[PDB]
């Protein structure tokens, strides 16, 4: 999220993510978020 | 001295932790069990 140089979307990247926990809550400090439409489990089911 | 294996592909699990190796005069019993 607060990267420096991202990817282009031809050669975008593919970062194993896992042996954590997921705090999905490091997502407000950004920009006024113009696009968290979910297509899959509810972003208040995110947590468990 | 990697001179186990030859080639790599995608990893699914690393493990860094204090070693299992610790200090003929020791003997070391390992008990290895993968279930479910």
């Amino acid at each position: 999220f607060n990267a420096t140089r991202f990817a282009s979307v031809y050669a975008w990247n593919r970062k194993r993510i896992s042996n954590c926990v997921a705090d999905y809550s490091v997502l407000y400090n950004l920009a006024p978020f113009f696009t968290f439409k979910c297509y899959g489990v509810s972003p208040t089911k995110l947590n468990d | 001295e990697f001179r186990v294996y030859s080639s790599a592909n995608n990893c699914t699990f690393e493990y860094v932790s204090q070693p299992f190796l610790m200090d003929f005069k020791n003997l070391r019993e390992f008990v290895f069990k993968n279930i479910d």
